Order: structure tokens, then C-alpha cells, then sequence
């Protein structure tokens, strides 16, 4: 019933900033004079169980320094961490209380100062061992890069390839706050041996025009 | 002390059943309700609270009904959960938390289970196939060039690839494993190294598969 | 006279004290009495009189009073908050100031904590401002504690 | 060693706003119970020596009104001036303390309300006196304009000219918060007399498509 | 009073040496360390603190070593700085500050020198060459049109151009001088004026070069 729609997402902003995460549905003021609220804030480190932050919506932090700081009203509220610092990079959920279930989604990373930067791109042809097995993986790597909103277009003999690739992306880097991405194109040996140029065209804000790394099957 | 201990990171086949345990300590046990949550790969949570210290009627989340059963033991205070008729998309991680209260009204969950793993899929278990992705001029740019190792087609999710027995920590980045339509996982770990050092030093990826006992070292060298 | 950071301390004792020759000498630029107004001094008897002596700037005579702050009253010479005596001060430009600068009159300008009343501190340890041990050598955040 | 990387730059925002300038490296909490900090904030007016602002990171402003207001932690912190007002337009550096050197960079200007505006453009041919001397300066002026991220492309007979121009830009204007830019193209008399059309093509956010001002050498 | 007085805005040739002075007042002098900083054209700062009231061992910034020498006089409390073997890219402005302290730990720099100028380059000194940039229809747009004066090729950095002996303050904007590869500066100052007033009133740029003694008035009129 009560949906906790949270608006902002990926607030990758320079440390120290003041994030403002809003969410609301279907008030839970809870009578009984206990006019407080009904929902906690949470922090879950990646690869970790969650933790507890501000509860009652009432700034009630426990073993938690002051920069993490809540607020509250009847339906709407916000967590609003101040003077953010390294290692606050997490995912921040909400609650519901007497409701039933929960709902929330948020997080951050970095921003840097220099230009929008750009990825190092690299394309890897399939190893000779794999072509024996009867399948060809064609990997394309995008190294270090802030804007994760990168596009990887595979092309085979200049035909844009749809539906035989998979990507994954790393967590924001704790040192240089960048992201790295690996896209894998999977073909059969038979179908691999039917075309020549394998290309990987990367689009990104730090590139003025897209970068293509490519090889020619069977050319040492 | 205030603790919660889970156990049972395991693998099942679809159309089966599983029991998961949470061991508690440092409390009276029968005094705070146990609540479990689901969590997919990079998603939200669910599962409403239920169960109580004494007897406890127990609740549910109304789309999980019938398959869900909650049993505990007053011999040490260890809550469990029995799921049944698994459908190979309930593969997730599952948690525990004490849901502590204080005079007015309880404030969020006290502790937080360590989580567990349940992987459903008719795959059983398979070892990884490894290829070296050679450093190339298409990967080379100026001062640095990247090389890596592709470890693919394995079911038993926890797998690790190190570089030179754990030596290189610069540029080494293992990307999240990908789950194919075949039902098996795959991943690739890559590291950049000065382009003056293409073949010069040692770059051997150490692949270890812990559910199985696979251990293989593969050297990556520039393309022929 | 005596420095401001190591004041003197004479313990006047059993005698016949005539504070009138003081009070009316008109040579004093400042004669404030706190516990007791001046004219009634030559009509009372105590157990001990102490006399402390030193030399300061002209506009630091307002920190020699009960309940003040500043580099002098903080850590050179502190007067308790229920003082009883009197404070006397007069200009001495012709005796103590000499062409080229009289650099023999020092004062302390750094201390860990303000003095207790009538407490005295003649040490000369290098003031360690920074966490970095001074090792006994000067440098940034390691200062000699006396100025002249 | 300790690098004071400051993320934000040119916060040209409407007066009264609340800027948030972050920087960090390699904590200087400084033991000795003196758990305070170790770094001041600075303000340097253009064409002026610097001044002092918040120090110890501890809001400790001296002869400085309250709107300028600091914060602090162990590694990360922020200046965060409130209710900004005209004449706070400066460059704001950081510090290091026991470290050794310093590091910081920041500033602001304006924003306005109306559209992104646009420059008045004007091209000036070389004066007859200079062609006697044996050199030709071709000036192109861009008058008043907020977004300074303007592009000046010289073209000579429709050939884009690279590497014989110089620009300079004025300080944000204290009245209308705009910027003005002058680009000078320098040629020899001999090379000047080898071409006809001299053009100056300005690109800017307040222009829907670029504006070219041009003349034809030798046409009264 | 709390003051710092610098002097010596000057010009040098590469491969030479310079001494710069900072005069203090309103303090005991030998009690607060003098610290100098560099500042290029629109850049950051550097040069770590050093020197002390009494004797003072003096420090350095470890890329400026050998060339740097710090000498003072207990005759009035005036700190100096001697740089040597100048390489025509150390041209910058140089500052002084008292670095005041207070019980706990000193808080930033007390005062702040007025700064000084050192310009290194084998140019010596040269006078400006002036041209008038005429108002034109390519500069005209609607109600206003712009005209100006181009003053170029001079070494001795401080140069000024006014409009009509200081009369027009509307639209008059002198742009930052530019340093060419030849080693000489150049700039252009422009002002807009209603297009109904192209030639009507007086628009004479007054060029004054203070290191030299150049004073020339140039009239700007629409193109022939
Ligand atoms: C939940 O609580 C139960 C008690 O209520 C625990 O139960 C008992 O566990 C014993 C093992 O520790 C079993 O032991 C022996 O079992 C063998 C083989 O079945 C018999 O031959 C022995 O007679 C028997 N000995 C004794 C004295 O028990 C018990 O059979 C078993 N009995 C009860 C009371 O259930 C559970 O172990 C406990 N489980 C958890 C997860 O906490
Ligand atoms: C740094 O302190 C120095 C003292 O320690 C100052 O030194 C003295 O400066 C005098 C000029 O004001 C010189 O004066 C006269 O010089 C002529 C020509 O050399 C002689 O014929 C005279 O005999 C001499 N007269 C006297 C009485 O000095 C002094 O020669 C000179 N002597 C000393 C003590 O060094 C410096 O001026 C001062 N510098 C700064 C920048 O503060």
C-alpha cells in the first residue's frame, strides 16, 4: 500500500557536500501523543549487511557522528548528511513501520575536479584455446571513467550487434572515484569465422567523438 | 554480546526446499521479534516482520504464503526459516535482525544478520574455463597497456582470480560476474601495466574455485 | 626592578607601616585599593604584608587587577578574585628605557594553562604548539616562550 | 605529500546562494588533545593581497561577518558562505599546517536571471599604420556575456586558423555580471596580403547558431 | 601598527640575481616567522615557511634550494630574500606574512605583504605601438557600436590606456595584456558607444607608459 518512492539516485558529488534524499507516502505520524514519526534511515556498505542511522526520523543516531543528520514531518522527510567524507559511499534505504514492508533506494560515488575525463579503451580477440572449444568471447574494456553512462556499441563488419553482449561495471573506485566497464560479445566458432573486423565503439562525455578499438580476425 | 550468526550458504535445484538458521547471543532471546528480508543482486528488500519470543503467531508478506514456514528452538534461541518449491528466481541473499524496542516504540532493527546465500538453478556445479586476454596495441595507449584473464562458465558463484599470487594491486580490477542464459557465470579481471613492460615481468593470473578444488595459473603475454 | 615573568616577592613583616607617605606622594600614576579604601590603611593591623615588584608596558597596568585577562594576567602574574591589598604604579621612562632598545625586560607569551593566583613560572622549555615533538629545537609550531 | 584537491570551480551563482567548497588530503587532526584541525580559509580579492577567514576549521572569523562560515572534521571539511552578497567575488584557497606547502583553488561571479544572454561580436581589420610596419593584427571582440565558455574560431578564406591567435577575458563585471573577450590574430603583412576574407566565428550558449563577423581585406 | 611593507617592483634579465625586502612595524619583530609565497599569473601558491625571530635556522621548499637565501637585520626588523640564477619562468609576484600564533597553535598568517613584481626576460624595455581599431558595421549592432585602441609590443608590464583623458567610464574595458612568443606584451582596450554617435563626439585613447615616458593620444574614427 504505502510506497516509499525516493527521488534522487547516484549523488556522486565531491566529498563534504550536503546530499538531500527525499521520500514519502501515506503518513504515519502515529497518534498516541507519541507525535514523532515512524521510519528509520539505513546504511548498507557494499558487500556488507546494513546498519542503522537516524530513527524516529528524529536525529536519533547511535554511535554515529553528527554529519549524518535526519529530519522529519508527517508524510515527507529527508536524510541530509553534512560535510560528507570518504567511506560514506553506500546505499540508503527508508522504512515504513506499522505499515508492513519497506522501500528505498539511493547512493553516491564521486565527481572529481578535472574534465569529465575519459576511459582507456581496449579490445581483446578470443584466445586460440577457446576457438578449439567452439566458442568466441570478444572482450572490450573501458578503464577508469567517472560518467558511468557510457555506451558500448559492438560492430561486426560494420553491423551493429544487438543481443549477444553482456556488461558489468565496478564499484566507484575508493582512490580516484572512477568506474571501469567490461563488455563481452559471445559468438560461436562457426559464426566468428564468418566475419573479419571486430570493433568496439565507446561513447562517453569525456570523448569529443566516440572511440573505436578494433582488430581483424586472423591478423597477427 | 549483541550478535546474529547465520549459516548455510548453499545451492539448490528448482522444485526443492531449504532451511536457513540464525543463531543469536547476548540477549534474553524470547523478547524481540525476528525479521527476515530478501535482497536480490543490487535491488531492494521486502518480507514483513513476524514471529515472537513466546509461541508467536507469525505473519507473512502475502505473496510468500504456504512456501514460508518459521520454526525456532527455546534451547538456545535460534530462529529459522523453511522455504519450499523453489522456482530458480528466488535466488537471493537472506538476512536476520532483532527489531529492538524502547519504551515509546521500537526503533528500527537492533542487529543485522551476516546474510546467507541461496542459489537455485539446474546446474549443480562446474569448473571455470580460463583464457588469457593478451595486451595489445588496441588496448595500448601511450604509457600503459592492459592485459587480463577471462574465467567463464562456472556455476558455484564464489570464484577468485588473483594476479601473480597476490602481488599486483595496482590496476587489478575484477569485474562482477555475469550470469548467462546457459545458467553459468562468467567474469574477466583486467590490469593495466606500463606499455614498456608488455612481456617484461611476470603477469600470471591465479584462478581458484573454492566450492570445487580448481587452481590454475595462466600467463598473459602480448599477441603473437 | 625585576622582570614581569619572574616578579619579586618581599615579605614585609612586624614593623610600623605608614601608608600615608605612599598615599599622598602624588608621584604615583595609579593607586587603587581593593579590599580596603586607602585612607583607612593607617588604622588597621594584619599578619603579613607581601610586596611584589615588576616592570610592564604602560597600557598593561589595567591587567593588574582581580578578574582580568591578557598575556600578562593569563600567564605572567595572576591576582586572586578576592584580592585585599592595593596596586601602585608609576612611569619610569627615564630609568628603564635606553637608546637602541633595552632588551633586558622579558615576558612570557606562551603557556599551557593560565596561572593559579600568585603562582610563578620561570621555566624556559620550548613551547610545543604542534603534535610533532620539538625535541628541544625551534621551528614551526615550536617556539621559544619568552619575548622582550 | 598532502595534496589539497578542491573540487568545485567558478560557482558563478546568484547572490545570497550557499556555496559549498570541499577539499581534503591526509588528515591533520593533530593530537595533543588540541583536537581542533589545522588549516585556514583564505580570501584574495583580484588585484589585492589575500586576507584571512575561518581558521582552525573552527568558524573562528576575525572582523568577518557571519555569512562566511566554516566547518571541519578529521580529513574533510568545507567553507560554506551563507547569504552571499556582492563583493564576495574572490579566490578561496586552503592550507595544510604542519604539512609544508599549501593548495587550493576556487571562485565565483554571477548568473543573472534572463536567458543565457549572448555576446555582441565585432571584428576589426588591421590599421593602415600597422601594415606599414609590416605586421597585421586582426582583433575580434565579444562584448558582455555570462557563459565565458565561448569559442572564437578564426577563419581566413574559410580555412580554420590554428596557432596564431591569443585571447584574454575580463573579470566578471561588478554591475551586470558579464564577461568580455578579445581575440587577436597576428599575421605578417606579406601573409596578410595573400588572402581576402577574414572572419571570426563565435559560438556561445546564448546563440542558437554561431555568429560570424567578417570583412574583406581592401574594401572601404 | 600591524603592517608589512614590500618594495622592489623591478625587471631582471635571465641568469642574474635579485634581493627583495619586507619592512615590518607595530610588533616586536623577532617573535613571528616570516613566510614568503610565489604566485604566478592566475595560479596557486607555494614556498613553505621558514626563518625565525632569533637567529633562525631557516627552511626551504626543496625544489628551491641553493638559489634561495634569507637575510634580515635586527636594526628595525626587516626580512629579505635573495634569489639567484633566474631562468625567465620564475617571473611572478612574491609576498610576505607574519604567521601569527596564539596559545594553542598559531592561526594562519597575521598580516599580508603588499606583494612585489619580478619580471625576468631578455627584453630590457620597449615602448608601445598604438593603432586605433575603428568602429565598423561588423562591430555595429542596432543601437550601439564598439571602437577601441590596440597597444602592443612593450616589455615594461605596467601600461595604461584611458578614454578621453578619463572621461568615458561606460563600456570602457581594457583586456588583460597578452605575452607573445617574442617576449613583449600586448593588449587592446575597447568601448561601446551608441551607433548614432560613430564619429560625432571625441573618443581619444590616452596611452601612458610609466616605466618609460610615453604619452600619446590616438583618435578612433569609423572606417574610411
Ligand atoms: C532443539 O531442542 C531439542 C530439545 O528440545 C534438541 O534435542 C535432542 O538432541 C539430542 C542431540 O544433542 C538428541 O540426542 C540423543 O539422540 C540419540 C539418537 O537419536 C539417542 O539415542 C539418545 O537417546 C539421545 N540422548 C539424549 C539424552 O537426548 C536427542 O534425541 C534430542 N531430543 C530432544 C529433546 O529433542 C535439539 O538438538 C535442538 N536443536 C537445535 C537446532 O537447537
Ligand atoms: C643593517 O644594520 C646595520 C648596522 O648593524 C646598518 O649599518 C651601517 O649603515 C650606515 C648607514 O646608515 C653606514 O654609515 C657610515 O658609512 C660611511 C661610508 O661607509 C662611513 O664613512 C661612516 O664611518 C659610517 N658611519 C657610521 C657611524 O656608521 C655604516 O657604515 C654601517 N655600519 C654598520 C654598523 O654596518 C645597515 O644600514 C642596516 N641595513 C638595513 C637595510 O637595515
Amino acid at each position: 500500500d504505502i510506497v516509499m518512492t525516493q527521488s534522487p539516485d547516484s549523488l556522486a558529488v565531491s566529498l563534504g557536500e550536503r546530499a538531500t534524499i527525499n521520500c514519502k507516502s501515506s503518513q504515519s505520524v502515529l497518534y498516541s501523543s507519541n507525535n514523532k514519526n515512524y521510519l528509520a534511515w539505513y546504511q548498507q556498505k557494499p558487500g556488507q549487511p546494513p546498519k542503522l542511522l537516524i530513527y524516529w526520523a528524529s536525529t536519533r543516531e547511535s554511535g554515529v557522528p553528527d554529519r549524518f543528520s535526519g529530519s522529519g514531518s508527517g508524510t515527507d522527510f529527508t536524510l541530509t548528511i553534512s560535510s560528507l567524507q570518504a567511506e560514506d559511499v553506500a546505499v540508503y534505504y527508508c522504512q515504513q513501520y506499522y505499515s508492513t514492508p519497506l522501500t528505498f533506494g539511493g547512493g553516491t560515488k564521486v565527481e572529481i575536479k578535472r574534465t569529465v575525463a575519459a576511459p582507456s579503451v581496449f579490445i581483446f580477440p578470443p584466445s586460440d584455446e577457446q576457438l578449439k572449444s567452439g566458442t568466441a568471447s570478444v572482450v572490450c574494456l573501458l578503464n577508469n571513467f567517472y560518467p558511468r553512462e557510457a555506451k558500448v556499441q559492438w560492430k561486426v563488419d560494420n553491423a551493429l550487434q544487438s543481443g549477444n553482449s553482456q556488461e558489468s561495471v565496478t564499484e566507484q573506485d575508493s582512490k580516484d572515484s572512477t568506474y571501469s566497464l567490461s563488455s563481452t560479445l559471445t559468438l560461436s566458432k562457426a559464426d566468428y569465422e564468418k566475419h573479419k573486423v571486430y570493433a568496439c565503439e565507446v561513447t562517453h562525455q569525456g570523448l569529443s567523438s566516440p572511440v573505436t578499438k578494433s582488430f581483424n580476425r586472423g591478423e597477427c | 554480546q549483541v550478535q546474529l550468526v547465520q549459516s548455510g550458504a548453499e545451492v539448490k535445484k528448482p522444485g526443492a526446499s531449504v532451511k536457513v538458521s540464525c543463531k543469536a547471543s547476548g540477549y534474553t532471546f524470547t523478547s524481540y521479534d525476528i525479521n527476515w528480508v530478501r535482497q536480490a543482486t543490487g535491488q531492494g528488500l521486502e518480507w514483513m516482520g513476524w514471529m515472537n519470543p513466546n509461541s508467536g503467531n507469525t505473519g507473512y508478506a502475502q505473496k510468500f504464503q504456504g512456501r514460508v514456514t518459521m520454526t525456532r528452538n527455546t534451547s538456545i534461541s535460534t530462529a529459522y526459516m523453511e522455504l519450499s518449491s523453489l522456482r530458480s528466481e528466488d535466488t537471493a541473499v537472506y538476512y536476520c535482525a532483532r527489531y529492538i524496542v524502547v519504551v515509546p516504540a521500537a526503533k528500527g532493527f537492533d542487529p543485522w544478520g551476516q546474510g546467507t546465500l541461496v542459489t537455485v538453478s539446474s546446474a549443480s556445479t562446474k569448473g571455470p574455463s580460463v583464457f588469457p586476454l593478451a595486451p595489445s596495441s588496441k588496448s595500448t595507449s601511450g604509457g600503459t597497456a592492459a592485459l587480463g584473464c577471462l574465467v567463464k562458465d562456472y556455476f558455484p558463484e564464489p570464484v577468485t582470480v588473483s594476479w601473480n599470487s597476490g602481488a599486483l594491486t595496482s590496476g587489478v580490477h575484477t569485474f562482477p560476474a555475469v550470469l548467462q542464459s546457459s545458467g553459468l557465470y562468467s567474469l574477466s579481471s583486467v590490469v593495466t601495466v606500463p606499455s614498456s613492460s608488455l612481456g617484461t615481468q611476470t603477469y600470471i593470473c591465479n584462478v581458484n574455485h573454492k566450492p570445487s578444488n580448481t587452481k590454475v595459473d595462466k600467463k598473459v603475454e602480448p599477441k603473437s | 626592578f625585576a622582570s614581569v615573568y619572574a616578579w619579586n616577592r618581599k615579605r614585609i613583616s612586624n614593623c610600623v607601616a605608614d601608608y600615608s607617605v605612599l598615599y599622598n606622594s602624588a608621584s604615583f600614576s595609579t593607586f587603587k585599593c581593593y579590599g580596603v579604601s586607602p585612607t583607612k590603611l593607617n588604622d588597621l593591623c594584619f599578619t603579613n604584608v607581601y610586596a611584589d615588584s615588576f616592570v610592564i608596558r604602560g597600557d598593561e597596568v589595567r591587567q593588574i587587577a582581580p578578574g582580568q585577562t591578557g598575556k600578562i594576567a593569563d600567564y605572567n602574574y595572576k591576582l586572586p578574585d578576592d584580592f585585599t591589598g592595593c596596586v601602585i604604579a608609576w612611569n619610569s621612562n627615564n630609568l628603564d628605557s635606553k637608546v637602541g632598545g633595552n632588551y633586558n625586560y622579558l615576558y612570557r607569551l606562551f603557556r599551557k594553562s593560565n596561572l593559579k593566583p600568585f603562582e610563578r613560572d620561570i621555566s624556559t622549555e620550548i613551547y610545543q604548539a604542534g603534535s610533532t615533538p620539538c625535541n628541544g629545537v625551534e621551528g614551526f609550531n615550536c617556539y621559544f616562550p619568552l619575548q622582550s
